[PDB]
């Protein structure tokens, strides 16, 4: 029985370090020789009670790369019921009786952590859930780090943007942070900081990171450019203007970057990677997407399977 | 533990007095762990004449024996509340309230945008205590929070 | 009045007492009502031994008296309850609960429709005893239930 | 070639005693022995032209357990058109020269009674059709009803809640009353009384009816118990309150109903049935769920094949 | 000073028949001398949370009919504020310093009584709260009924529709129930009964109300042919066409009725009052509509004003 | 003529203290004693593109209590012309036609000083100009504060909330720091301090504004407590709950505060200000909320009228 099996792909912290491995190890076969067949006959519910047209075309993308079947909705509002009586609780309860595998998001955080304990036998994967966790996503960039660098411990990653409610970099520095050696470097407006946990943590672990001004002072050092997107939504349009023109990346800025060094961001950019970055070979965010159908694929192929020749 | 030889205090033969509790508590507690909801010989003293304390809240229950736990949980609010289980007018020993690691059921997620909120499922709190506070994070939206905060008013 | 048995036990000083309460609705009174909240000494005891009359529940409120209106009030949750106002160690005046008018802020109205549930108004209802069963009148959304509907709120 | 085969099941009468039976034998026989392949190559639509998730995922899930392909949508105002020139008569006719099958769900009486005008020579599963029909979900609970029970003739169902325009209890009292000895307790409100036609062909049939005002009176006489969601919609705040109290089944009821004696609600339950029913072995509305899978199974199943070693 | 001097106007059963009879008596002779200038300088708010236009276009064209100055609001949109957040009670709170009277029309029920809570000491009329009260209405109603045979007892008021659920068949019973020898007879359906506690309280005046299953079953011996509207929600669509006709009026009906006999009609009818009707003279709807303009004005030169000296 | 006569009022730094001072002289004479015909014939227009309905209800109750006649629209529903396509430059300019004076509200900042310009020679005063400025609040925010301390100096303002974003606490520190001693205390989420620029010209003044965390930290020391809101949107609500508490002002909190220490906040409160505070004598909101009648119609004299001689 691979550990993986029959578990939840809940969150990121339930996740160890071999844990990640394992799941790294397996797309990068299923990259190579990739089984069509493998999950046939699964049918697999695709639940997203909140809009996610780009992660959700992934997901069952992924699904249909290893033969399972899909069912599924998008929006509440453009569901049966919700408000109008039906609980989560009964949802999952009923769907649990179809399907073998319910993969959701949520406009709430925990209906993930919450479905697990409704869900019956039926492992749940989550997609999204409010502004607490998105595996998938993270478990992702993790095997896009490895990809490219070769590696996991030991880098030189800088997070630029929104660090502060940024959903997806408090996932990625909790998975790195599972990992030696690496250093942080952060640069983001004093208002969209990075949030004081994972600092605290950083520094449980010992590891190694620090404030910048910009992206100037850091250019080479770094390896790896998480970036993120900046909201005039989050700051106020006048607020918005006098900060953004300090992070955006131009093509020009990766003027002296290492030949290794990449540029990542969960995409959709807007304004931060400017268009003449694409044809530098440091862009790597579209790179990055056509990896979540892997990195998706090895979940889903794990949870519901034992063995593999993988 | 107060012996006002005017107004004795009554003994028990044997359950549970939950003595040395501060005032406001010992009711607070009735409900957030329910030990009212027994048919058994229940006696509640409240404000009481301690010079360690000035008012003490006092709960003798018949015949009933918390586990390490029941006490485990006072923790929160009564914590210098002493469990002395009684047992045939002496008592078998007493029992001080030891701070867990979780406290199930009876807080509330202080986000408003957790599950928990409109679901069919208790709070679960993991409870890690630290400097000048004890912080406890959500099973669901996963949020640390102090203790301060979680159960306010 | 004292649930005299063997031993030592604690009497009030000049305060009403209840009892002959319906056992399992003195925590109800207790909370309810919210006469928990005061630095004047309580004692209570749930699940008392009324033999012929099971069990009951009973309010030592010391150095305390409530107005005969108060009294009332007790009606739907402790009708038959007796609150005997005792001075100087003796009971000076024996009182019983009868049936009010208008029953104020511990109601629920279950029109879910209402006003009185959104806002900072107390729920007010009027008490028209029929053929000895209770409708209760909102005083907001004028309509009239029973007693049993409002009392599972 | 068997009965059901190349038939639309358009309604609940249109279906006869043995007509029942060979659904029910049908479906006891695929959650045994499942056929992945028995449908394959056969394309269906689902056509939802009023929004029913839960049963749309059924019967989705449905189809994709037995090979066939799925092509649909949810909703005339989240379709291409409907007021805005097309009509019912002319999208089925088209439609009905791509797929095998077309399912559809309705917002009016006799949209599946008039596709299967136009459907041309496919068959056309009725999902939903206004106030009317919904054969399905009652095939359904027959067959959950006989798998509980092991009877179909015989028993004391009692319906609970809006008897009155309870679409679903009209389908089911009309289809029990198909077979004999049932007898059946009615306990719902005033107003929202069982119809006088059910009524009136219950005593056609010389079958043995009361009304009654609590399952206090019954609960032990009974053996199945069929609850039904009322409404505040359908009676107003104040009213909906004096009386709403007199219909929720709390497990403290179920105080004393025989061994055999099960639970039963279409779902979405919300007051009636409260949750600390569903730990006592009398709950079985979600195992009442997930056999609509092999409900619906059946039919499609027996609507496009001739033979069957089922 | 004038007894209803800053009283509230918030519910019918709080006005006594002496009451009644005051503004009865108010508005008509307002009726022929006009005081254009009678709330001079005065401001009265229009509180309309649920609009009612022609409620909206009468109780303005009262208020600008004694030259009284009006700001206020209507169907809040969507989100306007004093909604969701602000409670109607900080909301009166702040238009009772502005305003010198407050006149307004709410969702919920008692809203206008929690309205006179925070009201100060401005007047607030209640002009439509949930379905509890309506006063207003049912003073035109027998402003208009008094104007047609000169008294408020001896009457046999016919009030068909939908007895049950209508909001001013109740009061106008309630009303009338307060004069003598008022025989009130009940057209209505089994699904729409009247709701009992008005019957009650009549039986325990003793006043006479024979239900009536036909109009024909009274059409000689009436006065006040009271017709409401029945609503299709509460009664299935082909309940609602079992019936119909069942309690429309139509003007051949008519050649039945009494010379003075009126048919009123708070409005809009539709399906119910036929146009042949409207032409002849018993139809007075448009004058019970153009009546409360009078009944207004005097409710509100009452209220805002000492002594009146008309 | 009177300094402010024909001006324009937009911004308040656009008014000297000089001005403030015959404003604030002017409205005070005026709720002695009123000029219900003082503009009597003259039309204003009210204009708020993003409807307030209090403001307007204020306004527009300022406009009626000196007689004054008044057309204008509010919240454009949808797709009101003079939105796209037709420039509020165009529609200024012909409203500025048939009305005497224009009072508006808008989303986009600035628009009142653009409307300034096609205004033509007819009055404008922005009553809500984006995140700008909005003048006529401030009016009765200190109408209100000099009636409480009969002075604009020598005063300690507390003014709590989300410092950062309000666009009221900024122009009443501005107008503030125009009197002299003005001592402004700032108690403040780290995430939404004050906006600096307020606070140089506040040290280029040299006027005192100690920073504070609680507001058990400037309670005694105390008169204006000006409380703002903090919003959802601009802080995670996780974070929102994280504080939720840290600037909720309760009635206990008011057993420290001096006598005349008044409570003040634009409105609405809601989890900031309890009610047991609405009862205690520092509770003064629907007072300031009823004295800005006052203040506007102050204004609104001073500009449509020549010499006051009130
Ligand atoms: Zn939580
Ligand atoms: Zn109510």
């Amino acid at each position: 029985a691979n550990p993986l099996y029959q578990k939840h792909i809940i969150s990121i912290n339930d996740l160890s370090r071999d844990d990640l491995n394992l799941v790294l190890a397996t797309a990068a076969k299923l990259k190579a020789n990739p089984q069509p067949e493998l999950l046939k006959h699964k049918v697999i519910a695709s639940c997203f009670f909140e809009a996610s047209t780009r992660t959700r075309l992934s997901f069952e993308t992924s699904m249909h790369r290893l033969g399972a079947s899909v069912v599924g909705f998008s929006d509440s509002a453009n569901t049966s019921l919700g408000k109008k009586g039906e609980t989560l609780a009964d949802t999952i309860s009923v769907i649990s009786t179809y399907v073998d595998a319910i993969v959701m998001r949520h406009p709430q955080e925990g209906a993930a952590r919450l479905a697990t304990e409704f869900s019956g036998n039926v492992p749940v994967l989550n997609a999204g859930d409010g502004s607490n966790q998105h595996p998938t996503q993270t478990l992702l960039d993790l095997f896009t780090i490895q990809e490219t660098q070769g590696r996991l411990d030991n880098l030189h990653v800088a997070m630029v943007g929104d660090l502060k409610y940024g959903r997806t970099v408090h996932s990625l520095t909790q998975a790195l942070a599972k990992f030696d050696g690496n250093r942080f470097y952060f640069i983001a407006p004093d208002a969209l900081a990075m949030p004081q946990y994972i600092l605290d943590m950083l520094d449980e672990k010992g590891i190694a990171w620090s404030l910048h001004s910009s992206i100037e002072e850091v250019m080479a050092e770094v390896d790896i450019l998480y970036m993120t997107r900046v909201q005039k939504e989050r700051l106020d349009p006048s607020e918005y203007a006098n900060v953004k023109a300090q992070f955006v990346l131009r093509a020009s800025d990766l003027h002296n970057a290492k030949a290794n060094m990449k540029v990542l961001h969960p995409l959709p950019r807007v304004d931060e990677i400017a268009t003449d970055v694409d044809k530098t070979p440091h862009a790597w965010y579209f790179q990055q997407a056509g990896n979540g159908i892997f990195a998706r694929q090895a979940l889903l192929a794990l949870v519901l399977n034992r063995d593999l020749v993988l | 533990m107060t012996h006002d030889n005017k107004l004795q205090v009554e003994a028990i033969k044997r359950g549970t007095v939950i003595a040395h509790i501060p005032a406001q508590i010992g009711f607070k507690l009735l409900s957030l762990f329910k030990l009212t909801e027994t048919d058994q010989r229940i006696t509640i003293g409240l404000n009481l004449p301690s010079g360690e304390m000035g008012r003490k809240d006092l709960i003798k229950i018949e015949n009933t024996f918390l586990s390490e736990d029941q006490v485990d949980q006072l923790a929160l609010y009564a914590p210098q509340a002493t469990v002395n289980r009684i047992d045939n007018y002496e008592v078998v020993g007493k029992s001080r309230p030891s701070l867990p690691e979780r406290i199930d059921n009876v807080l509330v997620c202080p986000n408003s945008n957790c599950i928990s909120h409109a679901e069919p499922v208790s709070s679960s709190f993991a409870v890690r205590k630290r400097a000048n506070d004890i912080a406890l994070k959500c099973k669901y939206c996963e949020k640390e929070f102090s203790h301060n905060v979680v159960l306010a008013n």
